[PDB]
RNA sequence: ACGAGACUCUGGCAUGCUAACUAGUUACGCGACCCCGGUCGGCGUAACUUCUUAGAGGGACAAGUGGCGUUCAGCCACCCGAGAUUGAGCAAUAACAGGUCUGUGAUGCCCUUAGAUGUCCGGGGCUGCACGCGCGCUACACUGACUGGCUCAGCGUGUGCCUACCCUACGCCGGCAGGCGCGGGUAACCCGUUGAACCCCAUUCGUGAUGGGGAUCGGGGAUUGCAAUUAUUC
């Protein structure tokens, strides 16, 4: 019986989500505890499946993009192992919370949508579901990890570290922060 | 006791090929200097001296698998062929240099000739195999 | 006395592993080597997940002797960690009391479901059209 | 959707209709009753059949069925 | 608006090399592509550098990859 | 027979006599 | 006395038919048989072009021709393997007798 | 059970007309088409032209 | 051995031609017309050279030395396969042949195609493909 | 010597050494097991070889 | 009554059944090596089907539970379960001026038929370029390139009728492309335990149209074939 479920060396244990929203839709607390970013898989054959699925493994899915990298899984997984490495080092704590505290800070909570016919832009602002949240909180990230890991001397190690500080309290100097505050505003345009 | 499945074969290599280069009898042929190992290749070889790697290599693949002569190690040091503007393919290595290893390694005292098509170990092979496992895992550990 | 051997597969797409669970000291290797050095490394820890998932005492009675064919790795490292599970409960409901296949089995189970049955997954077949089973080639207009 | 077909419902309403005290409500049981009394070319259409004759078990025993 | 083009240096100065000697050990993350950056040095100096310093026990290796490497500030206790 | 032409040959050429 | 007799077919059912009916001649004859050596299925696959234009839909169709093959060991000479199957042979089904 | 007669080619005229006989029980998909209808077709070298024959 | 020396080469002035010395000494001189990446690791094998040293810090010494072995390579034991001209259509002299050389040669294997008036060097004179290709619908950039 | 011109070609390969086994056409053979047909003609006498289709 | 469904093939499982020295496993003995045990596709033989091969059977039916609905047909969620919507095959009446006379000794009419619009031989062309279009291959990089090492599969095809031309292990020479004797296979028997690639590990490279990209072009060397120029291919 272990008391403590490692990522090798990371705990999964007494971490703490500050939204309420996403308390069931993120899965890191001690039933969907694993010790590698590696799922079996069969996540993706009902509707909400996908919500029990470990967010290290969604992210881990959703790294990999762009046609070269599609399929590269042990690849993703070292590059997330070396980024929670930094993680850890930039800040002294556990790279879980971090990982939590960036997903709730660049999930959109608004969103527009759009009505009626082609001809001119009018659209509706809606509500966002916290799925979608969390979706749009990973495929944001992955992309500001993308755009800023090329054609620049910087690794894609620090390249996905940074922004995820960066948008633990949104310094205005990430690409999730920046894209969700922009859909924000437009969602507040047409209102 | 210790055999060579015990340890990772990354340092292995690398530890046999030192100690066949500090033994100095594998009488290596003159144009290792100017040679590329397989037709698909680009340049030459990075390593200063690439043929201890490769009988050493050769040597631990006979351990692991007996029987095997010329063509059937040329199978294994090849791989993807760049051909440009065509889709890839896959291509053997260079002959001539796996059967050099092979005389090399059968006029050192490590390789005999087998019957049947096939080159096995001398024991006294198996006992350097075995004595270096030993000692890599005793650096290891 | 009379040998107490269990001979129990298990496979992921066509990486089969047979594990041979006998009685002896506590050790465990495949193919003649160590489950702490298999290629590839990254899934180090996921080969290791039923040692430390379920303790060294129960593995100390037994050793285990696994012989694979097919598939690719990771294929062919979910076969090590289902197989060796699976021949670990069918060793317990041999030769132990049932108790102690209970409360591996609530627990195995618990963690994830494929340590104890297999993936209903294979490739289907490409049809023509197309450069793939699902996809079609491109279709041009005017 | 299972919408079960003119012929597994025809030949189950008549096997009701002929025969009735070697059948029951366990699915297997009258399953081997259907194989033996009956001619079914199929195993798929033998269980088809007999799933609506244990679901026609199922309404007979509540009441008076119209068919 | 501008390219910035890059020229990075091969081998050292007489401040370039004191001044990493003396700043470099101060930082939280150095890693061969961040002393690039902040250095204005090429990609093998700035490997070439860090084993160096490795080698001087004066920076303390945490992870070994041939893709990322990370070195580490040593502990002050 | 010398030439012992295979087995699928064999069928093949079944049917081209039958044909 | 170790002889190995082959047995292919198109069909299943005649083969089986006719090797169930060489072992229970085997077994009322007192005699020491092995049993089926089921060999693995070779399988012909033709795929064409089912227009003769090129004109179309490109569209194709998939022919097979599944192979059986069965041993058969024996403890006898030729002249009782002769005798018991002379008799009441399939026509789908070709017999090779050797001696090893 | 069942049978059908099709004749198709130029009949008393120009064009190509086709004439179809249906009656009785005729099933056309599936299997058993391979095994209860048999199926023959025939050239006629008319002085006119060809004709085609199809009886299943 | 990892700070600047004194006396370092920024510009080669090297067979009439600039050498970068910030870059390797093994892919620097790749610079010079007649050597690429491949004649250049073996000029620097026969030559008791390290291959770990940037192109700027060698001395006069071994630049020539590496400049006669490129220069002169059959007598110095290098194979005749190796060399990119053999069998020369004019005396069949073995030769690694120099930048200004293969242009002096390229001009002129091109004049004797047009003296000769052949297939190949009425196709190089009227400017189209030699090699036998299809040009029906490839080739747009030749003219407008 | 147009008993020795008129067959001087050798047709030891190429296209026009195969011929259909049918129809004596050049085009659309197949050589797959030794069948030696055109395609159309082998879809027509398909069945009674032990072609049959069922994938 | 047809069509759909019903039906056929394949995939997912059965530690139960029938049988395998052309597939193997486990035991026992003899071998080689390390330090009392471990390794070996090294050799041989006492049972057996765990893997593999392919036959008969079994299994899944909306079968059970809780809701919804003329308590109608049926739908949803869930436990136990290898599966609670696998993929293909066949595919109705009626027609389209759909394509094929260049698939046919399948074909009506029309034309030609010796100075042949038939046949055969030698050479050329179908490849020719101001330009446009469609299906594709390679890349624009450092989630990458180069050099070594590590380790992992399945559909398959194979000595031919007038058909000469098959798949290759082993030993030798040579940078490689390549060259004769040397042995196996009419095939789970031999190529072959198909040491496949992408991956994985360790150096080298560092934002520069660079070690990205390999188009264009010069010279040389090989096999096929009677013959390669308007490079067949390497």
């Amino acid at each position: 019986t272990p008391d403590i479920k490692l990522f090798g060396k990371w705990s999964t244990d007494d971490v703490q989500i500050n939204d309420i929203s996403l308390q069931d839709y993120i899965a890191v607390k001690e039933k969907y505890a694993k010790y590698l970013p590696h799922s079996a898989g069969r996540y993706a054959a009902k509707r909400f499946r996908k919500a029990q699925c470990p967010i290290v493994e969604r992210l881990t899915n959703s790294m990999m993009m762009h046609g070269r990298n599609n399929g590269k899984k042990l690849m993703t997984v070292r590059i997330v192992k070396h980024a929670f490495e930094i993680i850890h080092l930039l800040t002294g704590e556990n790279p879980l919370q971090v990982l939590v505290n960036a997903i709730i800070n660049s999930g959109p909570r608004e969103d527009s949508t759009r009505i009626g016919r082609a001809g001119t832009v009018r659209r509706q602002a809606v509500d966002v579901s916290p799925l979608r949240r969390v979706n749009q909180a990973i495929w944001l990230l992955c992309t500001g990890a993308r755009e800023a890991a090329f054609r620049n001397i910087k690794t894609i190690a620090e390249c996905l570290a940074d922004e995820l500080i960066n948008a633990a309290k949104g310094s205005s100097n990430s690409y999730a922060i920046k894209k969700k505050d922009e859909l924000e505003r437009v969602a507040k345009s047409n209102r | 006791g210790v055999t060579v499945k015990d340890v990772n074969q990354q340092e292995f290599v690398r530890a046999l090929a030192a100690f066949l280069k500090k033994s100095g009898k594998l009488k290596v042929p003159e144009w290792v200097d100017t040679v590329k190992l397989a037709k698909h290749k680009e340049l030459a070889p990075y390593d200063e001296n690439w043929f201890y790697t490769r009988a050493a290599s050769t040597a631990r693949h006979l351990y692991l698998r007996g029987g095997a002569g010329v063509g059937s190690m040329t199978k294994i040091y090849g791989g993807r062929q760049r051909n440009g503007v065509m889709p890839s393919h896959f291509s053997r290595g260079s002959k001539s240099v796996a059967r050099r290893v092979l005389q090399a390694l059968e006029g050192l005292k490590m390789v005999e000739k087998d019957q049947d098509w096939g080159r096995k170990l001398t024991p006294q092979g198996q006992r350097d195999l075995d004595r270096i496992a030993g000692q890599v895992a005793a650096a290891k550990k | 006395g009379p040998l107490q051997s269990v001979q129990v597969f298990g496979r992921k797409k066509t990486a089969t592993a047979v594990a041979h669970c006998k009685r002896g000291n506590g050790l465990i290797k495949v193919n003649g080597r160590p489950l702490e050095m298999i290629e590839p490394r990254t899934l180090q820890y996921k080969l290791l997940e039923p040692v430390l998932l379920l303790g060294k005492e129960r593995f100390a009675g037994v050793d285990i002797r696994v012989r694979v064919k097919g598939g690719g790795h990771v294929a062919q490292i979910y076969a090590i960690r289902q197989s060796i599970s699976k021949a670990l409960v069918a060793y317990y409901q041999k030769y132990v009391d049932e108790a102690s296949k209970k409360e591996i089995k609530d627990i195995l189970i618990q963690y994830d479901r494929t340590l104890l049955v297999a993936d209903p997954r294979r490739c289907e077949s490409k049809k023509f059209g197309g450069p793939g089973a699902r996809a079609r080639y491109q279709k041009s207009y005017r | 959707g299972r919408v079960r077909t003119k012929t597994v419902k025809k030949a189950a309403r008549v096997i009701i209709e002929k025969y009735y005290t070697r059948l029951g409500n366990d699915f297997h049981t009258n399953k081997r009753v259907c194989e033996e009394i009956a001619i079914i070319p199929s195993k798929k259409l033998r269980n088809k059949i007999a799933g609506y004759v244990t679901h026609l078990m199922k309404r007979i025993q509540r009441g008076p069925v119209r068919g | 608006k501008v390219r910035d083009k890059l020229n990075n240096l091969v081998l050292f100065d007489k401040a370039t090399y004191d001044k990493l000697c003396k700043e470099v050990p101060n930082y939280k993350l150095i890693t061969p592509a961040v002393v690039s950056e902040r250095l204005k040095i090429r990609g093998s100096l700035a490997r070439a550098a860090l084993q160096e310093l490795l080698s001087k026990g004066l920076i303390k290796l945490v992870s070994k990859h041939r893709a990322q490497v990370i070195y580490t500030r040593n502990t002050k206790g | 027979m010398a030439v012992q032409i295979s087995k699928k040959r064999k069928f093949v050429a079944d049917g081209i006599f039958k044909a | 006395h170790r002889i190995r007799i082959t047995l292919t077919s198109r069909n299943v059912k005649s083969l089986e038919k006719v090797c169930a009916d060489l072992i229970r001649g085997a077994k009322e004859k007192n005699l020491k048989v092995k049993g089926p050596v089921r060999m693995p299925t070779k399988t012909l696959r033709i795929t064409t072009r089912k227009t003769p234009c090129g004109e179309g839909s490109k569209t194709w169709d998939r022919f097979q021709m599944r192979i059986h093959k069965r041993l058969i060991d024996l403890h006898s000479p030729s002249e009782i393997v002769k005798q018991i199957t002379s008799i009441s042979i399939e026509p789908g089904v070709e017999v090779e007798v050797t001696i090893a | 059970k069942g049978c059908e007669v099709v004749v198709s080619g130029k009949l008393r005229g120009q064009r190509a007309k086709s004439m179809k006989f249906v009656d009785g029980l005729m099933i056309h998909s599936g299997d058993p088409v391979n095994y209860y209808v048999d199926t023959a077709v025939r050239h006629v070298l008319l002085r006119q032209g060809v004709l085609g024959i199809k009886v299943k | 051995s990892l700070v600047i020396p004194e006396k370092f080469q920024h510009i080669l002035r090297v067979l009439n031609t600039n050498i970068d010395g910030r870059r390797k000494i093994a892919f620097a001189i790749t610079a010079i017309k007649g050597v690429g990446r491949r004649y250049a690791h073996v000029v620097l094998r026969k030559a008791d050279i390290d291959l770990t040293k940037r192109a700027g810090e060698l001395t006069e010494d071994e630049v020539e030395r590496v400049i006669t072995i490129m220069q002169n390579p059959r007598q110095y034991k290098i194979p005749d396969w190796f060399l990119n001209r053999q069998k020369d259509v004019k005396d069949g002299k073995y030769s690694q042949v120099l930048a200004n050389g293969l242009d002096n040669k390229l001009r002129e294997d091109l004049e004797r195609l047009k003296k000769i008036r052949a297939h190949r060097g009425l196709r190089h004179f009227w400017g189209l493909r030699v090699r036998g290709q299809h040009t029906k619908t490839t080739g747009r950039r030749g003219r407008t | 010597g147009h008993q020795q011109l008129y067959w001087s070609h050798p047709r030891k390969f190429g296209q026009g050494s195969r011929s259909c086994r049918v129809c004596s056409n050049r085009h659309g053979l197949i050589r797959k097991y030794g069948l030696n047909m055109c395609r159309q003609c082998f879809r027509q006498y398909a069945k009674d070889i032990g072609f049959i289709k069922l994938d």
